[PDB]
RNA sequence: AAGUUUGAAAAGCACUUUGGAAAGAGAGUGAAAUAGAACCUGAAGUCGUGACAAAGACAAUGGAAGUACCUCCAUUUCAAC
RNA sequence: UGGAAAUGGGGUGCCCCCACCCGUCUUGAAACACGGACCAAGGAGUCAAACAGACGCGCAAGGGAGGAGAUAUGCCA
RNA sequence: GAUGUGGCCUGGAGGUUAGGACGAAGCUUAUGGCGUGAGCCUAAGAUGGACCGGCCUCUAGUGCAGAUCUUGGUUGGCGUA
RNA sequence: AACGUGUCGCGAUGGAUGACUUGGCUUCCUAUUUCGUUGAAGAACGCAGUAAAGUGCGAUAAGUGGUAUCAAUUGCAGAACAUUC
């Protein structure tokens, strides 16, 4: 009934999604690759989106908006690979079979959580060793059931 | 609660008067001509400025005052013998003497290290003039604080 | 409730004395609350008191004043020391106290019998 | 993270537009105003005088925003806003308001580290 | 200049608007919600105290 | 658009040849001295342009 | 209507160096001579003074505003609008929700409670409940101390 | 004219010391006396003081380009780089 | 990988060149034309009514009230 | 003199997003960065003590250098007459 | 060199700013709602253990009686029916 095009000429100035901060104008929805604010990129807009995401581990996750069931919001996004290892351009065809105009951000977005993820693993060793030098006087452990 | 500190606080006194009741340019004049004296020195140059056999030199507060002869040591032309600053200042500096004396210092080794006045809040009086005017008589007091320190 | 800030704030201290004590109430103990099923009650002088917040935290004693035109009770057990070492009580909010033992006479416990929930 | 390279930074004046006399007024603030006197030796542009601020000053479009570091500020105050940055990392650094207080700053700071997101106003180390 | 317009006759020449000299001629509606309460709640309590004549 | 009340309006109406309506309120004020030949004059309803 | 204005105040006239303005007059007085009257003195009357014949209220075609309340509608039946208007939606069944009308039989706000987190209105409530705050600024001296976002809202059939 | 608006409590600075006193120097209270009493914050302007920069008489201020010295500032680089 | 090397910015002095006091009225102001000691806070195109033109919006040979009633409505101007 | 500006700024309102005792507003600046500019933003307070930022829309008693401008304070003349 | 200039750190004077508002202004409503020779409004003078102003009161004078309420008032003093003096 109501289209992209109209619901972008509704929302492209004033949306809960819209960052506009100094003079830039970012965007953080969920569905969004870039956090560009554009027509393109805006997935909780179209009708069929994708958006790669990082899971537990160094697993990277896609998830598909197929635009059968976007009257339901909770069917509406759907987790598809949840794969560890896979090749990006593995991802950057799961993510062309809704979105071909989403090829080539979703295929570097899956080389970004990639190097992200190997880069927390050194961090975090770094970090432990440190902690492991110091005594810590404090250290709240949280209520288990 | 001082502008300055003492290089050693173990060995040095602290004195300070507030809205003295003095002229605070004559005792700006009084009081910065012992900044960097000896206790002692300080205290017979105001025993002599009482005995006007010396005087106090007046830099910067000076417009249209006498000349004399007793401003030459200090490399100036124009002095004064302002007795009711020189009274109030020999009463800062015994207390400051008192202050030296109660720490287990000798006074007979300070050094006047820091001397500042300002201009307090000033007092109102009023003059009568010509033709039924109403003009102010300001009264301009002062605050003084010095420190001192062992040699 | 009050739609008027201004208001509610002029009636809370301009507010005369019954008021004032009805407004310096103290909730009960857990056992008093038991024993009368009454959640606060007016602080009254001879209450014994346990007080819960502040820097007298946990100090327990007996209300010798409600005073009401400071807004404070002072108990016996609460106090410091002046700068000549003599001993001065405490103001506290009866609020941030715990009534634990009430002081009982015959309109007290008509009041209490008003304020049965059951 | 190293900033997208660009060419190099002109910046056609470094000096600011200063208020035509506010050096002889206590109460006159340097922020620019336009010169509108009859006789205004600034606004007639006598040669001696003050420069006004036009369209021909202007920044580069190419090098516009771009603070030393190569990066453009974006502001940021939570953790959760660093994940925008994430991905053109290379191009924006974050700015933590400066309201934000100390502990959240820490959170954010470990955060942006784990992350590759470069701070303006981050750790030294 | 004047140009084409309309020839005025807004006749607010007498002191209707109040000020420090002038208490003025004025009559605003701002009770008009609140008066239409009261004229229903009276006429539902003047049916009630009449029942049940009409 | 030429049957426009605004269109209508358009010009001064009492110069030559011009047969535009003027602002007015009152239809009956203004069909004095400048309208009737008997009034002064009146305005002329044919210009050569 | 009389705010500032309240006083004898007549100008000295032009033979005294002093500025044309209205003076108070009489003696005794800090207030003795000083500006009166004017929108740049103390104590003076205020420019343009504000009146009660400004025009508060407007009138609204009767088809725009229906007009309105019907786009209002349709775009509460889009999701994608929904969220970006700033609900969290992303749990609820379907949009439009519809639920049965057995919710107008309770009678505790726990039974409610229990309803909304069901068909997961929960998450809204839960936003709005952590915007809580007191609001910024002057209006918090007005009666106007807390603000929150607004949330779901719920229509029934009548008003039982 | 004029908010008493110290502070959560007055806990409103015992006591020592010198001074005729006002007060000063210490010590105490307090989370904080640059919270010490018509005491929250404490601006501008003006003034004192210490350190420094220098500086003839071109009234001073100002523009533009350098340079000397400083810089509690920013940013970048630090090896097959 | 440091009492650091660079670059940029900031500060003060110096040099060589430049460089009449602002605001205003006026044909013409650096003017021997007038207002001009400093700072703080305050300080001047408003509101209402009638008409028009442009532009936005709805409906259209029709458009639209107003006042007031009705009942959701007894919280809700 | 006219007009434009996803042009700047201020007090409130409807929205939406944040921040704050691990320190809000205010205030200070050889305190840098950004903007042609109105200004914005960071840093540091060896400042402060409790509120408040951004964005869309609404709204107004919304921006000061001068009016022999208003009120308060200060000030050279002056330790002078 | 002495006055005198500049810049920075720290002080003074001075009370702006910000937060705070038992105040103002404006709007709306409800009524067995409208003073006095049965002496009003207003003026004046007094009244507390301690009491200038203000507030309250009138030689019964910071109040008497009554009905409720229930343990104070409070700067000090003084007093000490609680099932309500
Ligand atoms: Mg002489
Ligand atoms: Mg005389
Ligand atoms: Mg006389
Ligand atoms: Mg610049
Ligand atoms: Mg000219
Ligand atoms: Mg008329
Ligand atoms: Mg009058
Ligand atoms: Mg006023
Ligand atoms: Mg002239
Ligand atoms: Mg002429
Ligand atoms: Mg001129
Ligand atoms: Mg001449
Ligand atoms: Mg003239
Ligand atoms: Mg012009
Ligand atoms: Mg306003
Ligand atoms: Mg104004
Ligand atoms: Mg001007
Ligand atoms: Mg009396
Ligand atoms: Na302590
Ligand atoms: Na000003």
């Amino acid at each position: 009934s109501h289209s992209v095009d109209l619901q972008w000429v509704l929302v492209r100035q004033n949306s809960r999604f819209l960052q506009k901060r100094g003079g830039i104008r970012m965007s953080n929805d969920p569905f969004n690759n870039n956090g560009n604010w554009t027509k393109r990129h805006c997935g909780f807009l179209n009708e069929k989106a994708a958006v790669v995401k990082p899971a537990k581990g160094g697993a990277i996750c896609v998830t598909v908006k197929d635009g059968s069931s976007n009257n339901k919001p909770r069917q509406t996004y759907k987790k598809t690979v949840h794969a560890a290892g896979v090749r990006a351009s593995d991802v950057s065809r799961a993510v062309a079979a809704v979105r071909p105009d989403l090829a080539d951000v979703s295929f570097r977005r899956a080389r970004r959580m990639a190097c992200i993820a190997s880069r927390t693993a050194k961090v975090a060793a770094a970090r432990k060793a440190r902690s492991e030098k110091i005594k810590f006087s404090r250290k709240s452990a949280r209520a288990k059931r | 609660h001082y502008s300055r500190k003492p290089q050693v606080s173990s060995k040095s006194a602290k004195a300070k008067v507030s809205d003295l009741r003095c002229h605070y340019k004559n005792t700006f004049e009084t009081a910065n001509v012992i900044n960097g004296m000896p206790l002692r020195k300080a205290q017979q140059l105001y025993r002599q400025v009482l005995a006007k056999t010396r005087c106090i030199p007046f830099k910067r507060y000076n417009g249209k005052i006498g000349r004399t002869a007793q401003a030459k040591e200090w490399g100036q032309t124009k002095g004064r013998w302002p007795r009711k600053s020189v009274v109030a200042m020999m009463s800062l500096l015994k207390n400051a003497e008192a202050n030296a004396i109660e720490k287990g210092l000798d006074p007979n080794q300070m050094v006047i290290k820091h001397v500042q006045v300002d201009q307090a809040a000033r007092m109102r009086r009023r003059t009568y003039r010509a033709h039924g005017r109403i003009t102010p008589y300001m009264c301009s007091p002062c605050h003084v604080q010095l420190f001192m320190s062992e040699k | 409730k009050c739609g008027s800030r201004r208001k509610a704030r002029r009636a809370h201290f301009q507010a005369p004395s019954h008021v004032r004590r009805v407004l310096m109430s103290a909730p009960l103990s857990k056992e008093l609350r038991a024993k009368y099923n009454v959640r606060a009650m007016p602080v009254r002088k001879d209450d014994e008191v346990i007080v819960k917040r502040g820097t007298f935290k946990g100090r327990e004693g007996k209300v010798t004043a409600c005073y009401r035109l400071k807004w404070v009770i002072l108990i016996d057990k609460v106090n410091r020391e002046k700068a000549n070492g003599s001993t001065v009580a405490v103001g506290i909010h009866p609020s941030n106290v715990e009534i634990t033992k009430l002081k009982l006479t015959h309109h007290r416990k008509s009041i209490l019998e008003r304020k049965d929930r059951s | 993270v190293k900033p997208t390279v660009s060419k190099a930074i002109v910046k056609k004046r470094t000096k600011r537009f200063t208020r035509h006399r506010y050096e002889l007024f206590p109460q006159l603030s340097s922020s620019w105003r336009k010169p509108r006197g009859e006789d205004s030796p600034v606004r007639r542009r006598y040669k001696g005088q003050k420069a006004m601020p036009n369209k021909g000053y202007g920044s580069d479009r190419a090098t516009k925003y771009i603070t030393p570091s190569g990066f453009r500020n974006f502001p940021i105050n939570n953790v959760e806003d660093l994940y925008m940055l994430v991905m053109q990392n290379r191009k924006y650094a974050g700015v933590i308001s400066h309201t934000v207080g100390a502990r959240k700053r820490k959170a954010i700071v470990r955060k942006a580290m784990e992350l590759d997101v470069r701070l303006a106003n981050g750790n030294a180390k | 200049p004047k140009g084409n317009n309309a020839i005025p006759h807004v006749h607010q020449k007498k002191h209707w608007n109040p000020c420090s000299s002038q208490k003025g001629n004025v009559k605003v509606f701002l009770n008009q919600p609140a008066q239409k309460h009261r004229r229903r709640r009276l006429r539902l309590l003047k049916a009630k105290k009449v029942f049940p004549r009409p | 658009k030429s049957g426009r009340e605004s269109v209508r309006h358009f010009g001064a109406s009492g110069v030559p040849g011009s047969h535009s309506k003027p602002y007015a309120t009152n239809r009956g004020k203004e069909t004095k001295r400048g309208r009737r030949t008997g009034r002064s004059y009146k305005r002329k309803a044919f210009r050569h342009v | 209507r009389l705010s500032g204005m309240n006083h004898s105040a007549h100008s000295w006239g032009t033979g005294r160096a002093v500025a044309r303005i209205p003076r108070i007059s009489g003696g005794g007085t800090s207030t003795s001579g000083a500006g009166a009257f004017g929108n740049m003195c103390r104590g003076g009357r205020m420019f343009a003074p504000t009146k009660i014949f400004r025009r508060w209220h407007r009138k609204i075609n009767l088809h725009q505003k229906r007009f309105a309340v019907v786009s209002a509608l349709a775009a509460s039946s889009v999701p994608s609008l929904v969220m970006s208007r700033g609900h969290q939606i992303g749990n609820v069944p379907e949009v439009p929700l519809v639920v049965e009308d057995s919710i107008q039989g309770y009678e505790k706000t726990k039974e409610a409670m229990a309803f909304l987190k069901a068909i997961a209105a929960i998450d809204d409530v839960n936003r709005v409940n952590d915007s809580r705050e007191i609001r910024a600024g002057r209006g918090k001296m007005r009666n106007r101390r807390y603000v929150a976002r607004r949330g779901p809202m719920l229509v029934m059939p009548n008003n039982k």
